[PDB]
């Protein structure tokens, strides 16, 4: 993969992974994690209905210019992978779209993590299992640490922590599970999930003694 | 011995260009050279792991190469006569070339004559007047060639669309060889375009002139050639540095009796040329860099006839 | 209004036949060309093959001819089959169409174009895990909310393999849903959680039915969420 | 050209070299240029 990063409101341009051989039909493709791909440039400059005019590929002037996208007015929602599928007169059938340029658009404001801690369910406590679930949301950037506290003391025992991952809002989200039993969950006065973001901590504390 | 490969393309064939790696020599007599060049299939032949190839002239005639300074471009030439002699120009419009000439004028030099080295077609020459003139030494003999002269010149655009590279490799001192480099971009092939409209009308104006000498109303058929060397069976000529050999078929696909687009022809290029067939000495035409284009004006023709076949039929 | 839908198995043992079916809708099947594409975790995109209006299938030689493609002119369904599956074959799959472009540079009579396929219409996709571990049913429990906008939901615990799908009120509850990732326990089993947002006063009047579906295990749980007895 | 250094002639990359045979000399010989009749 080829790293690239552009600022906000600027103009970005993305070269092709391969190089032109013969006159070309350049198929530019875009991919977001978990979503489905979208065609932007087919036939080297051509654009479909419903695509922004900020995006312009490279025309065919007989070689010269390589295959390059041009994005005017770069925005925060422009972070994705990019593939240039080079169809040309020489390499023939192209069964690969080239490399991967993953764009990361910086310059975004900071948010604060939305954290909530949950006690085990009335039915789950009847299943002889207690999993402390700590959920985090709406924080830019995605740096977050989930710590478990038994009363005032840290718990490293049975800590199942997921990775903060981008949401649809261009912010991350992270879940954590303290692998435990209905006994250890009720054994301490207050169980505190520590979620720290950008030096500030949003900590939700569940006490079994409070309805 | 040449180690060559079918040229790089994505299938859809059934080549003719080869990436040819061979061990060569340098200006320093001891050290040698390992080089690659791209050759048309007509200049080489194979010999019987990957197939090996060798040049076509190796078993015939000592090969030279016309140095790139000298060109092949036909330059108009006026042949002249000395004192005590002169040249006579026969100017009468309808003239079959034999018998007496009504219009006799004397000059000391001819008009501009490009010594066009070409076959099957005449380019850039003189035009006839009024009817298109039919000239033959003897028309009862099919073997004797028959020549025609147009009153209307015909346009043709000949191109080598490939963008060539010329690799100059040092065989010296003072010697050197200009090879062919890899094509830059699209792989195309040579061709020449001719208007189909003026063409169809040309054959109509011609067929009306044949019906003065042959029949008042008869049938006239055109068909492609018979056989012989490639210099005959195809159309040879130099287009700017290079000698093109073209397939002429669809021009002559016709049958005529009594009462908007254009055409295109395939072409091939050959560098090694023995032209005028003289053995013991060949020649190599260095490749010209890039897309070649030459525009020609067709002033003349050469034809032969068939045989008894069926009595007064076609 | 051409649209598409997939179907996954969700789990397969190694060296077994894997089947996926893409449903065609909104238009006919003889107007355009069809294709499928997959991607493995950690790796990039990989092309597979295509099939045309005359139904002849074409494949990528990198697949060792282990792929077979068939449409259905009646069903409006595009099927797929794969045998000889390996642990590295766990991936996510899609289906799409192909507009057949022909990029002409020189004279068309000489074959001086080529055939370039530009993709236009796409599809959703499913998930399959190739693993030798037996399937494990999800443990569904209705996490009870607190009393003090609030939060409730249901738990999905100790299931193998993915996917597990959750919904609220059989599709009557939309805005405010936040699902969270499924951790990988050291035993090779996952656990996930989901949450939905409502106004403060809905509690006890609106019945919240969490519908859990683990398709690999065929586990469909309609479990309801109710507040704590306190 | 780039163990002991190796060398090569200067004309090798330019022009085919000959050698004036030792019989023929280079000695300048007085020459009288002359003109024909009518000149
Ligand atoms: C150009 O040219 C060039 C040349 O040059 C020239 O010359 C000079 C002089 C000058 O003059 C210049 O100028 C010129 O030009 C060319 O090239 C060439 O060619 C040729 C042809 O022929 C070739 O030859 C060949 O040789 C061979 C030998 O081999 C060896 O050696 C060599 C040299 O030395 C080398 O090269 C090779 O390679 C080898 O060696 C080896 O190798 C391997 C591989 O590669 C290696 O290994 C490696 O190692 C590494 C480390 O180090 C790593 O590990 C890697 O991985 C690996 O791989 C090694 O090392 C090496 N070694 C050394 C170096 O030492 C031979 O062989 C061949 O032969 C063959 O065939 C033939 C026919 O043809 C025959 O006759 C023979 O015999 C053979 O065969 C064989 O046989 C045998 C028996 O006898 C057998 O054996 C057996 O086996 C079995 C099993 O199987 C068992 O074991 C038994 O026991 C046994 O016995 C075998 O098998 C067989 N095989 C077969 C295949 O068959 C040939 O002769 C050469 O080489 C080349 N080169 C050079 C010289 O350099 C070109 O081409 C041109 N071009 C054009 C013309 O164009
Ligand atoms: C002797 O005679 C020989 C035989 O006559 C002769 O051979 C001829 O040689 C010439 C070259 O000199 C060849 O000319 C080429 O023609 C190609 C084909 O052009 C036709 O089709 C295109 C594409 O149009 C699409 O959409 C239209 C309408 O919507 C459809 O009708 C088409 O089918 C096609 O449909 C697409 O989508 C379909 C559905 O998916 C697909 O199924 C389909 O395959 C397609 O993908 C039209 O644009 C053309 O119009 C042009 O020509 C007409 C006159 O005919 C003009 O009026 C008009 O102004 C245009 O000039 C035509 O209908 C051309 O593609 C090719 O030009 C491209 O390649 C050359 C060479 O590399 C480049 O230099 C040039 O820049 C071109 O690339 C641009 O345009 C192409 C167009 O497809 C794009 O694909 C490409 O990405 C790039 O576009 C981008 O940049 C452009 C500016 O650079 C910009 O304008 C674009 O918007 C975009 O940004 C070239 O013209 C010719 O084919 C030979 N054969 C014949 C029969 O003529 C020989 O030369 C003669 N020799 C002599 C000496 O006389
Ligand atoms: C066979 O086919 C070949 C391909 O068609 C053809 O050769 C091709 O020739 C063209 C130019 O004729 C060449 O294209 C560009 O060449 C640039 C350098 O050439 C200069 O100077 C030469 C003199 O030797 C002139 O002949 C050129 O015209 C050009 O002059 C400049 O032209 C511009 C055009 O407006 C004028 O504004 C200038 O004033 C003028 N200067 C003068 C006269 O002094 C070369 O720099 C180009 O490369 C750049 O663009 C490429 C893509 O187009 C990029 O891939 C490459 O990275 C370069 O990007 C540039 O990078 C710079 C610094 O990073 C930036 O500042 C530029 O903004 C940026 N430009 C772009 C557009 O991105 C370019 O190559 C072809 O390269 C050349 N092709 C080959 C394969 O040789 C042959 O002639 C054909 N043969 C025959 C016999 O016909
Ligand atoms: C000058 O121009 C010419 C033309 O441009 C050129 O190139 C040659 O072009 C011709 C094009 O036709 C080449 O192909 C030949 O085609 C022959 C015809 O076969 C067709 O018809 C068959 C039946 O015809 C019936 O009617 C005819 C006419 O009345 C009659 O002769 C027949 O006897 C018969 O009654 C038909 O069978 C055949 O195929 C059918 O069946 C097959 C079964 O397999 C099926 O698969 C097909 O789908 C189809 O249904 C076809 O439809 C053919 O007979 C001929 O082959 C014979 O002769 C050649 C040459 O003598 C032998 O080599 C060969 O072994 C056979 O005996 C041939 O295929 C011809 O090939 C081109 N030339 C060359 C060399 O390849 C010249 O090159 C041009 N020259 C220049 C300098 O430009
Ligand atoms: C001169 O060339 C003509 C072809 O040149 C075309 O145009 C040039 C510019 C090039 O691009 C070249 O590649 C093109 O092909 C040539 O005319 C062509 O003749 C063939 C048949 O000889 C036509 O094919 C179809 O023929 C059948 C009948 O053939 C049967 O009987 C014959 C014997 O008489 C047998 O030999 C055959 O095996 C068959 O058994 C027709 O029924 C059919 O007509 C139908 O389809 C066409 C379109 O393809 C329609 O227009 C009609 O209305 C019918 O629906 C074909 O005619 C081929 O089509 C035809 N081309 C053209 C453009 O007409 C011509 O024969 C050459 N002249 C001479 C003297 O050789
Ligand atoms: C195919 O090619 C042939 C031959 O090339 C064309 O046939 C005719 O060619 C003759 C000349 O061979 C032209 O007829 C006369 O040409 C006279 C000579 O003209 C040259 O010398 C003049 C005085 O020294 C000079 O002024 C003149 O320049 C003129 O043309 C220049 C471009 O060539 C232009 O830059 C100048 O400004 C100026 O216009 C020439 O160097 C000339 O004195 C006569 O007036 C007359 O033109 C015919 O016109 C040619 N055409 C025809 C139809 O007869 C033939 O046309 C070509 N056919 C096709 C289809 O292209
Ligand atoms: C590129 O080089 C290859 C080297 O072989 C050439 O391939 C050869 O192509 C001919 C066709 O002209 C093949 O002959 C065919 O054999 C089949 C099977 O018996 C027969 O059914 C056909 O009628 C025909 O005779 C030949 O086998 C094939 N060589 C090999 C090793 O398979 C190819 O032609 C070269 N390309 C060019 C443009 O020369
Ligand atoms: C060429 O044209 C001439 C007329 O200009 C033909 O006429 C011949 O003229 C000669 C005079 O030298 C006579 O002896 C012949 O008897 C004439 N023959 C005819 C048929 O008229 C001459 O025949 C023509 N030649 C050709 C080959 O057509
Ligand atoms: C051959 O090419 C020449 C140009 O290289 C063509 O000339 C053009 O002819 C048209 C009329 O048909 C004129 O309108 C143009 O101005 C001409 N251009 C030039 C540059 O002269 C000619 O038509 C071509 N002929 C064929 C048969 O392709």
């Amino acid at each position: 993969v080829r790293p690239l990063s552009v600022a906000l409101g600027e103009t970005a341009r993305i070269s092709c992974g391969r190089q032109a051989l013969g006159s070309r039909a350049v198929q530019w493709y875009q991919h977001r994690p978990g979503q489905a791909p979208i065609l932007l440039i087919y036939n080297n400059q051509d654009r479909p209905s419903g695509i922004p005019e900020r995006f312009s590929g490279t025309p065919d002037i007989n070689f010269g210019t390589r295959a390059t996208l041009t994005i005017s007015g770069v925005e925060a929602g422009d972070e994705a992978d990019y593939y240039c599928h080079m169809w040309d007169s020489r390499s023939g059938f192209s069964w690969s779209f080239g490399g991967a340029t993953r764009l990361t658009v910086l310059g975004q404001p900071k948010a604060a993590p939305s954290v909530t801690l949950f006690p085990p369910s009335s039915e789950e406590l009847q299943a002889n299992k207690a999993t402390l679930v700590c959920l985090i949301s709406d924080f830019y950037p995605g740096a977050v640490t989930v710590a478990w506290k038994a009363d005032s003391s840290p718990v490293k025992a049975g800590v199942e922590t997921t990775t903060p991952s981008k949401q649809s809002n261009n912010k991350y989200a992270a879940s954590s599970y303290l692998s435990l039993t209905p006994e250890q969950w009720k054994s301490h006065r207050s169980y505190s999930c520590q979620v720290t973001h950008e030096g500030s901590t949003v900590e939700k504390t569940v006490a079994p003694t409070e309805c | 011995t040449l180690q060559c490969t079918n040229v790089t393309n994505n299938i859809t064939d059934d080549g003719e260009l080869k990436n040819c790696s061979f061990n060569m020599t340098t200006e320093l007599r001891d050290k040698k050279q390992k080089v690659y060049s791209l050759f048309y299939r007509l200049d080489v032949v194979q010999i019987n792991s990957n197939k090996e190839y060798r040049l076509i002239n190796c078993n015939t005639s000592a090969i030279t190469q016309a140095c790139p300074k000298v060109s092949f471009e036909p330059i108009p030439i006026h042949y002249c006569a000395p004192a005590g002699f002169a040249i006579l120009k026969c100017k009468d419009k309808k003239f079959n070339g034999t018998g007496p000439c009504p219009s006799v004028s004397t000059v000391q030099c001819t008009h501009g004559i490009k010594p066009v080295v070409s076959t099957q077609l005449l380019l850039n020459g003189s035009l006839a007047e009024e009817e298109v003139m039919i000239r033959s030494e003897n028309i009862t003999n099919n073997a004797k060639n028959i020549l025609v002269q147009f009153n209307t010149p015909v346009q043709i655009n000949c191109t080598r669309p490939n963008n060539n590279t010329r690799k100059s490799i040092r065989i010296g001192p003072g010697q050197a060889f200009y090879a062919t480099g890899d094509i830059i971009g699209d792989i195309r092939q040579a061709h020449c375009n001719v208007s189909k409209a003026t063409w169809n009308e040309t054959l109509g104006k011609v067929v009306k002139q044949l019906r003065k000498h042959f029949g008042n109303n008869t049938i006239i058929r055109f068909a492609n050639s018979s056989g012989g060397d490639l210099e005959v069976t195809t159309h040879s000529f130099n287009c700017g540095g290079e000698f093109f050999y073209c397939n002429t078929s669809g021009l002559f696909n016709s049958t005529w009796i009594s009462n908007n687009d254009s055409i295109t022809l395939p072409c091939r290029i050959k560098q090694i040329i023995n032209m005028w067939q003289r053995i013991g000495q060949a020649m190599y035409a260095p490749p010209i860099q890039g897309v070649i284009r030459c525009v020609s004006n067709i002033t003349g023709l050469i034809l032969t006839r068939d045989g008894g076949s069926t009595n007064s039929t076609t | 209004q051409v649209q598409l839908q997939e179907s996954g198995p969700g789990l397969v043992k190694p060296s077994e036949t894997l089947s996926v079916t893409c449903s065609v809708s909104g238009d006919s099947m003889n107007n355009y060309y069809w294709t499928w594409i997959r991607q493995s975790p950690g790796k990039g995109l990989e092309w597979i093959g295509y099939i045309s209006d005359r139904e002849s299938a074409t494949y990528n030689p990198s697949l060792n001819s282990r792929v077979v493609i068939s449409r259905d002119t009646s069903k409006n369904q595009l099927s797929l089959k794969l045998n000889s599956v390996t642990p590295a074959d766990t991936a996510v799959y899609y289906c799409a169409t192909a507009r057949r472009g022909q990029r002409i540079y020189g004279v068309v009579s000489f074959g001086e174009f080529f055939y370039y396929y530009s993709m236009d219409v796409w599809g959703k996709g499913t998930t399959v895990t190739v693993s030798s571990a037996s399937t494990k049913g999800p443990s569904v429990f209705p996490l009870a909310p607190s009393s003090k906008t609030a939060a409730l939901g249901c738990l999905v615990k100790d299931y193998f393999p993915e996917p597990v799908t959750v919904s609220w009120n059989s599709g009557a509850l939309t805005s405010g849903v936040h699902t969270f990732p499924a951790v990988l326990q050291s035993s090779g089993l996952y656990s996930l959680s989901s949450v939905v947002t409502v106004p403060s006063s809905s509690l006890g009047t609106q019945t919240y039915i969490c519908n859990v579906n683990h398709k690999p295990s065929n586990t469909k749980v309609d479990k309801r969420v109710e507040p704590k007895s306190c």
